[PDB]
């Protein structure tokens, strides 16, 4: 979550290889992230 | 009951106007399957045509008979003009009906149909 | 913002504006989220002993309209409302 | 006064004269209908008033914002419309009675 | 003008566009609905509704749903009268059945007879 | 208590005027 | 047989037929057009492809909302084949390339696919399996194609003895390989007795064979109402090709100079009840692609 | 003779247009519409009024909250229902902010139509954070139905007038810079000034509505003329046309944008604290601590979301200024929980009504800029 | 009475009580019911010889403008022998006023076509004749708007039923788009929705 | 957790698994019979059926505005427990 | 009040008719816009990266609806049929059975989300709060068939989060 940027660039995420053994190196979906973090990555809140 | 009429005063007028629909409607055809690259011979088209025109034949009344004059004129003007595809004077005919017999016998065999 | 003096003096000449100062994007003043959350008011109901529902029945009220004219020396003429008054020019720029 | 606000409706030049003679065919066309209709009396009665009111005016906008009918070259057009009625309405005969009543079991709305 | 004079009946059925299939197979029950016996309120009644008869609903294969080859059969026409019930069915064509409206007894009841003397009219409970 | 929503004490001046620097 | 295999009311899109289909091949052209057929009667299909998606794709949306089904199957594996008909009232064999491959060769095609699918589904336990043949597959000589269809034929009349073996002559259709072959070309002279049928009708022919018992076991022959020369066939193509012009392999050409006879030992198209329609109405449908821009019909109809 | 063109369904909307034009200077046209045909009127024959405001919301879908607000009003007009004021008021500010949508989107695919590709791009940004107002208020992206009849439904959360605030001044700012590109922009002016000239008289015989009305001449606005809502307590003026242009009634529009931003600045400085909905149970539904700690507010809830609240027979036909115009709804109600026949009047319809006399005397891209010019979506013109 | 009831004014419902019975004396030949109802918008119900006359009487005659035309729609009704309601909305300039001429018809009658005298009602009259089925006599064209050309049976009646009868899909057969007949997917349930106990009393009509 | 038939495809937590005469075992081919692996009527038996001082007592159902609406039950027989219909969860008296 | 444009006469002073000639010849405010477009070249770009930066909601956004149940306890729904009495798509399918306990529960519940609208209506006028229209966007299904929920894909769905819905629940439940 950066902070200088403006409203639509506060938080990304970067994701990682191997969380199902997919190769998910390339080719990444959505998806993939637990909902807690979906909660708080589409700006709901503002508390991690 | 002194109705309005349409367009007649009896049935003369009637049989006057769907036998002039009947001799465009005629005229009307190998224009048509030459232009929209329709599959058909003129002759079945034609056959058609007459059965279209043979289908409301028990109708009597001439403001009925009046307004199955508009509605013909109105479909003629339509396909005289290119506004029709290829799509509705094919769905005219009937090709992919696999059409349901009409004995009680093979009504029996795929039935609750009366 | 964020940005440096040369683009933003660039910005600022290529567009007379004072660009810096508004520009559509969105920094600090983002409602913050996460509220307190509310208490909502009741308006005018809820009061006890007076809420008769037969005082403001407004479905009930609607009446079937009325009629007259059928089928079974007079200063006359009327229209069906006072003529519409001419407009006058509003003061903020008439002509813009 | 020069190019009013309205569109394809090109200004005027003398309008106390034009508005006279229109209403003097008025009152003519009028007197040609029959007498005990209701229509020749309201419609004699607006057009007198109308007119008296106009027979006394020395100016253009004062007669455009005392008499109603707002903007002058409207009330032209208006008077214009009057007259082509009441050469319809010579023809039409609406005064006469009623012409035949429906089945009387139909204007009830609720069903 | 008014010039056309005849008494015949009308003949629409070559001009609404229905086939004669939904023409000249169905049929059409013509009636005042029963009042819904659970509750008690004949609002219900006063309406002479025009239904058509029903017919296959089979299981739709992916879901379990009621699948039908029925245009017709989710109509109702809610009229006032049975004349004109019979009508608007002879002249739009098809066949009809006209079932009767049956109006409640006017009966009389009464709580003085609730408490008779002799008879056998004693309810013994209330 | 009530917490809806008013403005505090009055918002301040949109403009709504054609700007143009004639330059 | 349980319920939800009983029909239901009229035909098709999402009105229940009473046929499950396990359709063999099917990504080609005259399985397309019989699950065109059967996606019009409302049934279910099973069709396994060994393609990519994309042609399947194509012939996906004939059928209603989940009727047809996709599945993979291979020629090597008899367990994905018997995973195809599991359960399935009927199975049709329709396969079989005009061409080898580095793969899969005529020989063993047609001897061990369809042994293969015979076996698994007679253990399967279903009935009503229809493969289709081509016309005039006999030992004798002159095509490895027909003499390999031969030998497919008797051992599917070996094992799984209640099979319905079906043969139609040299069927022509809109996407058609012979008759568009022939459109395709620059030729030469001679003469050949030939008779095409169109594709609707063998289809209709199908359909009722595999809705129509009384006719298991026996084998059909699909016969054309014309029976005429191959010169003036070419000649009237070209004629309505409006083009004077006065993989093509050996096997293609000796099967379009190879002489289609009929026997009238097994019955045609009357015994099982469905009209045959004459070349040139269709001819004219499917023969688009004159020129730019660009009737006299022939019918030589010989003997 | 001449050359019968068919413009088909490609984009230059969505319609077919048949022309038999002379020679690049054309002879006589005819829109062939009806293409997008969908059958919202039996549909709503068909079902109860609650059930059906979703096609009331979306039979226009450019505009989103006005054709809402103008059926919600017509039932609230046969109903006998005044809305508290918090309602009016939300319902005035929304009104205001779905007119400043459904201009500048007009203006921005004009622009592009003609063939302009970037203020397109910056006022969809500028849409864009309209589209996040409406998701914060309501929840969906574009059709928020959110209207009902009884007022506005699950009023707006805390902390958002300060967001409408900076996007008052923004959005100022923007439609400047818009006027700062275009207009006076020279190949533009010469694209179109003659082109589509309306005479007043039929403008009125033609039955236009709107813009239209406002470019040719005669004042006429609905929200002066019969306020409907709290209309009456904002002031604002109307902008009026000298010449039938088309580049006239380009600048009423950004003109009646302009006066949006001045109603949306007075609607949040005068905002009262009233109550969401209606003081009766019986048309809007109680809210939801009173549904579960109460008997009277579940049976009101049960049958008002079954049956639905009935309505007293009886015929209206209201209309309200919508951004293309007079958008009229007459509803026709048997006494029941459904209505009996609905019908929509359009202004898209009736302003495309007057192609022939609107492309009588020009050429074809300038029939395709006349086409552009008014505010039309096709998906209203059909009912 | 005061919160949440829409309060009526009582001067517009004067002003339109005059002036329907005003309209109702000086045309004496074709008027049936003025009627006002609660919220003031005046209703005139008409025979159907007399189109013409009134709207070019009431576009003209400078006491009632009445320049602009909105909804024009014969509400389908059974039950009656004329069935359809013409209703013309006519909405003046100078006045701020609403009157609804509505005219009655049954299936088969010419009403007097008023593309003449409302230009606005050409493609008004041409969708009533394509939707409902009124045929308009002396008038330019009228073709088939808002509906498919091969589409007939002027759906928006009550007799057309909400599926219609035809159902298009694509088939490889003939390689284009073909018309069947409707087979659905799911039933449309249709809800008894419309439950007993008389929420209005002030619209009994009287028994038998 | 959950049942399986003998022709190896799960039960639900309603009864309505396929016999050997089906063809929707064959629409189950390759893609996997998403069934909740969660019944509903075993998260009940292990509640613990509590036991309230009073006679007949409230149920909200764990907050005001999350949960059901309050229903007031009886708790008079001594052999059955009482049950609410919208929550599922016993109660019992204690005097 | 009207506020009336398009209202100049071109001014015979020699200083305005040499200024439009110099507008006419000289290309002033051409460039004028090619300045405007500069300046807009100058800025940063108002672009978020999708697949890293999800863009933002409100927490009462709607779709991709699924069954809640209670906290440590069975399933939420009654079979009550509000929503599917509410449904203006009418998508809703319900079909109840009481299990063995005597609880009214389903059988079937079956909903189309191609036929859904995603109103709310079935969101809000769910008494016990059962069905809970979601906060994602992830349907993007190759299949027909599988855009079909039964009563296990929405009780999966509302089982891989109750997290999400009851925060969004609880952040939204004094407003509806
Ligand atoms: N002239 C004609 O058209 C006539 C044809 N027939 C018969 O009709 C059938 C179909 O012919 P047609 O459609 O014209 O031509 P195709 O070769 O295109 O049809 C055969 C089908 O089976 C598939 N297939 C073929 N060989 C294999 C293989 N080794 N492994 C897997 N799949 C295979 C094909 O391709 P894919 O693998 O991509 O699915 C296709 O789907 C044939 O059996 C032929 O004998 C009979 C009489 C006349
Ligand atoms: S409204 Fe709620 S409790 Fe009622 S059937 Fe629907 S999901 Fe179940
Ligand atoms: S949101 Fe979807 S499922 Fe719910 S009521 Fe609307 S259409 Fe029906
Ligand atoms: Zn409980």
């Amino acid at each position: 979550e950066d902070n200088k940027q403006f409203f639509g660039r506060h938080r990304w995420v970067i994701y990682t290889t191997e969380m199902n053994g997919k190769n998910t190196f390339w080719d990444v979906d959505g998806s993939m992230v637990p909902p807690e973090w979906h909660r708080w990555l589409h700006c709901m809140t503002d508390d991690p | 009951t002194s109705v309005k009429p349409i367009f007649s005063r009896d049935m003369n007028e009637a049989k006057r106007r769907v036998r002039e629909l009947y001799r465009a409607w005629y005229r009307e055809v190998p224009n048509t399957v030459h232009l929209f690259q329709l599959d058909i011979s003129v002759k079945q088209g034609r056959d058609k045509v007459r059965e279209m025109f043979k289908k409301n034949a028990h109708v009597t009344d001439p403001r009925v008979v009046d307004l199955l004059v508009i509605k013909g004129k109105m479909e003629l003007e339509e396909t005289i003009n290119v506004w029709k595809q290829r799509t509705h004077v094919m769905r005219f005919f009937h090709e992919t009906e696999a059409p349901r017999p009409k004995d009680f016998l093979s009504k029996f065999y795929v039935g609750h149909d009366p | 913002a964020s940005a440096t003096r040369l683009i933003q003096g660039l910005r600022n000449w290529a567009s007379g504006r004072d660009l810096q100062a508004k520009l559509q994007l969105r920094y600090q003043e983002i409602s913050k989220r996460t509220q307190p959350p509310p208490k909502l008011p009741v308006g005018p109901s809820h009061r006890l002993s007076n809420n008769y529902y037969c005082a403001r029945d407004g479905r009930r009220e609607a009446m079937p309209p009325s009629i007259v004219m059928s089928s079974q020396s007079e200063k006359k003429a009327v229209s069906p409302a006072p003529p519409i008054k001419r407009w006058e020019l509003s003061q903020d720029e008439p002509y813009l | 006064k020069k190019t009013t606000g309205l569109v394809g409706l090109a200004v005027c030049e003398t309008p106390h004269e034009r508005l006279k003679i229109l209403y003097t065919k008025i009152l003519d066309v009028l007197g040609h209908i029959p007498k005990n209709a209701a229509y020749r009396k309201y419609t004699e009665q607006i057009t007198n008033e109308k007119l008296s009111i106009v027979k006394a005016e020395p100016d253009v906008k004062k007669l455009e914002e005392q008499l109603q009918g707002g903007q002058i070259e409207e009330v032209i057009l208006q008077a214009e419309n009057e007259l082509s009625l009441a050469r319809k309405m010579i023809q039409w005969k609406p005064w006469e009675p009623l012409v035949e009543e429906p089945p009387a079991s139909q204007w009830k709305w609720p069903i | 003008t008014q010039l056309i004079t005849v008494d015949e009946k009308l003949d629409i059925t070559t001009l609404t566009g229905v086939p004669e299939e939904h023409i000249k197979t169905r049929k059409a029950r013509i009636f005042v609905p029963a009042r819904n016996n659970m509750q008690s309120g004949v609002n219900n009644t006063k309406k002479w509704k025009m239904e058509f008869d029903t017919r296959e609903r089979w299981e739709n294969p992916l879901m379990g749903w009621a699948s039908t080859a029925d245009p017709l059969s989710n109509l109702v026409l809610t009229f006032s009268t049975k004349e004109d019930a019979i009508a608007f069915a002879e002249k739009n064509g098809w066949s009809y059945d006209v079932e009767e409206r049956k109006v409640p007894k006017p009966k009389s009841k009464s709580y003085g007879a609730n408490f008779s003397w002799n008879k056998r009219t004693r309810v013994s409970t209330k | 208590v009530k917490q809806d929503m008013p403005p505090v004490g009055g918002y301040g001046p949109i403009d709504y005027k054609r700007n143009l620097p004639r330059r | 047989l349980h319920h939800a295999v009983i029909p239901h009311g009229k035909g098709g899109r999402s009105s229940v037929s009473g046929i499950v289909a396990t359709v063999f091949g099917a990504t080609g052209f005259l399985g397309r057009y019989l699950v065109n057929h059967l996606g019009r009667m409302g049934s279910q299909v099973i069709v396994p492809y060994r393609c990519e998606p994309y042609d399947t794709m194509h012939l996906r949306p004939m059928g209603d909302l989940g009727q047809i089904i996709f599945m993979d199957w291979n020629g090597r594996d008899k367990d994905s084949i018997r995973r195809a008909v599991e359960h399935s009232n009927v199975v049709i064999n329709l396969v079989g390339r005009e061409w080898e491959t580095k793969n899969f060769d005529f020989e063993d095609v047609f001897v061990k696919i369809p042994q293969a699918i015979a076996q698994v589904s007679k253990e399967a336990g279903v009935e009503k399996f229809i493969h289709i043949s081509h016309l005039n597959a006999d030992i004798k000589s002159s095509s490895k194609y027909l003499r390999n269809k031969a030998v497919g034929e008797k051992e599917v009349r070996e094992t799984f003895p209640e099979a319905t073996i079906i043969k139609p002559a040299d069927i022509f259709g809109r996407e058609d390989r012979f008759l568009n072959y022939f459109a395709n070309i620059r030729s030469l002279g001679k003469k050949t007795v030939k008779q095409p049928v169109y594709i609707v009708d063998v289809t209709k022919g199908i359909i009722n064979a595999i809705k129509d018992p009384d006719a298991r076991g026996k084998t059909f022959a699909f016969v054309g109402p014309n029976r005429y020369l191959l010169f003036d066939l070419v000649q009237y193509v070209f004629a309505v090709a409006h083009r004077p012009f006065l993989w093509t392999t050996r096997d293609k050409v000796e099967r379009i100079h190879t002489t289609d006879r009929t026997l009238p030992h097994l019955p045609g198209l009357e015994d099982l009840g469905v009209q045959a329609t004459p070349l040139e109405l269709k001819a004219i449908e499917v023969l688009r692609r004159h020129r730019t821009y660009r009737s006299e019909i022939e019918d030589v109809q010989p003997a | 003779s001449n050359l019968t063109l068919n413009f088909g369904p490609q984009h230059p909307g969505v319609l077919r247009l048949v022309m038999e034009l002379s020679g690049e200077m054309v002879r006589k046209c005819d829109p062939h519409i009806g293409l997008l045909h969908r059958g919202t009127e039996k549909l709503i024959e068909y079902k109860t009024y609650l059930q059906a405001l979703p096609y009331f919301d979306r039979l226009d879908y450019v505009s989103m909250m006005c054709n809402e607000q103008a059926y919600s009003l017509a039932v609230e007009k046969l109903l006998n229902i005044q809305p508290p004021p918090r309602a009016q008021w939300i319902r005035v500010l929304f009104g205001e902010i779905t007119r400043l949508l459904n201009h500048i989107m007009a203006v921005t695919t004009h622009a592009l139509d003609i063939g302009a590709m970037t203020p397109f791009f910056w006022m969809f940004e500028e849409r864009e954070k309209m589209f996040e107002f409406y998701e914060r208020v309501s929840g969906a992206r574009m059709h928020a139905a959110y209207v009902r009849p009884g007022g506005v439904h699950q009023d707006l959360p805390l902390g958002l007038m300060d967001d409408i605030y900076e996007f008052s001044k923004n959005f100022s700012l923007r439609i400047d810079e818009l006027e700062e590109m275009l207009t006076n922009n020279r190949i533009w002016r010469n694209r179109t000034v003659d082109i589509g000239v309306v005479t007043a008289e039929d403008a009125l015989n033609y039955g236009f509505s709107g813009v239209m009305l406002r470019g040719s001449g005669i004042q006429w606005d609905l929200r002066k003329t019969q306020p409907y809502d709290v209309y009456d307590q904002v002031e604002f003026d109307v902008p009026i046309g000298s010449r039938g242009d088309c580049y006239d009634r380009y600048l009423c529009r950004v003109e009646e944008m302009r006066q949006s931003i001045r109603i949306i600045s007075q609607c949040l400085n005068k905002m009262p604290p009233g109550e969401i909905k209606v003081d009766d149970a019986k048309v809007s539904p109680p809210k939801r601590a009173e549904m579960k700690t109460s008997m009277e507010s579940l049976i009101h809830h049960f049958k008002l979301y079954t049956e639905g609240y009935q309505v007293p027979p009886g015929a209206t036909y209201t209309a309200i200024e919508a951004p293309k115009g007079e958008f009229g709804v007459y509803l026709v109600s048997d006494g029941s929980s459904r209505p009996y026949r609905c019908k929509i009047k359009a202004p898209g319809f009736a302003h495309l009504a007057g192609l022939d006399k609107m492309s009588k005397g020009h050429m074809l891209a300038d029939v395709v800029a006349i086409i552009g010019t008014q505010d039309i979506v096709f998906g209203e013109v059909d009912r | 009475t005061r919160p949440t009831v829409r309060p009526r004014n009582d001067v517009a419902h004067k002003q339109l009580s005059a002036f329907g019975e005003y309209v109702a004396e000086i045309l004496p030949k074709y008027v049936q019911q003025v009627q006002v109802s609660c919220f003031s918008e005046l209703e005139i119900c008409i025979h159907p010889d007399g189109v013409i006359p009134v709207l070019t009487f009431l576009r003209d005659h400078s006491n009632a403008q009445f320049k602009s035309l909105a909804d024009l729609t014969a509400v389908d009704i059974p039950t009656r022998q004329n069935r359809f309601e013409i209703v013309y909305n006519l909405l003046s300039l100078r006045f701020n006023s609403r009157i609804r001429v509505k005219t009655y018809t049954d299936e088969l009658t010419p009403v007097e076509s008023s593309v003449s005298v409302y230009k606005a009602a050409n493609w008004y009259e041409r969708e009533i004749w394509d939707m409902f089925g009124v045929f308009f006599a002396n008038h330019p064209d009228l073709r088939r708007i808002l509906t498919d050309y091969g589409f007939e049976g002027h759906p928006f009646r009550k007799d057309f039923p909400l599926s219609g009868y035809v159902e298009l899909r694509y088939d490889d057969e003939v390689k284009r788009v073909v018309a069947e007949p409707v087979e659905l997917a799911q039933e449309f349930r249709k809800f008894d929705l419309n439950s007993p106990w008389e929420a209005f009393p002030a619209y009994r009509q009287p028994p038998e | 957790g959950v049942r399986t038939s003998p022709t190896g495809e799960k039960v639900t937590h309603t009864g309505q698994v396929y016999d050997d005469e089906d063809y929707r075992r064959v629409r189950f081919v390759g893609r996997q019979k998403e069934v909740n692996e969660n019944f509903a009527i075993d998260l009940i038996a292990e509640q613990p059926v509590s036991q309230v001082g009073s006679r007949v007592i409230s149920c909200d159902g764990g907050g005001g505005a999350l949960g059901h609406p309050r229903v007031y039950i009886n708790l008079d027989k001594e052999t059955k427990t009482g049950t609410c219909g919208y929550c599922g969860l016993q109660f019992r008296q204690q005097h | 009040t009207y506020k009336y444009v398009n209202l100049r006469e071109p001014s015979m002073d020699m200083k305005s008719v040499t200024d439009r000639a110099a507008q006419t010849l000289l290309w002033t405010e051409l460039i004028r816009g090619l300045g405007m477009t500069l300046s807009y070249l100058f800025r940063e770009p108002a672009t978020i990266n999708y697949p890293f930066e999800k863009g933002p909601l409100s927490p009462r956004f709607r779709g991709e609806h699924a069954l809640r149940r209670y906290p440590s306890g069975e399933e939420r729904c009654i079979a009550c049929k509000l929503c599917e009495a509410v449904c203006p798509a009418q998508a809703i399918t319900i079909e109840a059975e009481p299990r063995a306990d005597g609880s009214r529960r389903t059988t079937r519940y079956d909903i189309d989300m191609t036929k859904c609208i995603y109103c709310g209506f079935c969101q809000e006028a769910c008494p016990v709060d059962a069905i809970v229209e979601g906060p994602n966007f992830e349907f993007s299904t190759e299949t027909h068939e599988e855009l079909l929920y039964n009563k296990e894909k929405l009780l999966n769905n509302g089982d891989k989060w109750e997290a999400e819905i009851a925060a969004n629940i609880q952040a939204d439940y004094l407003y509806r």
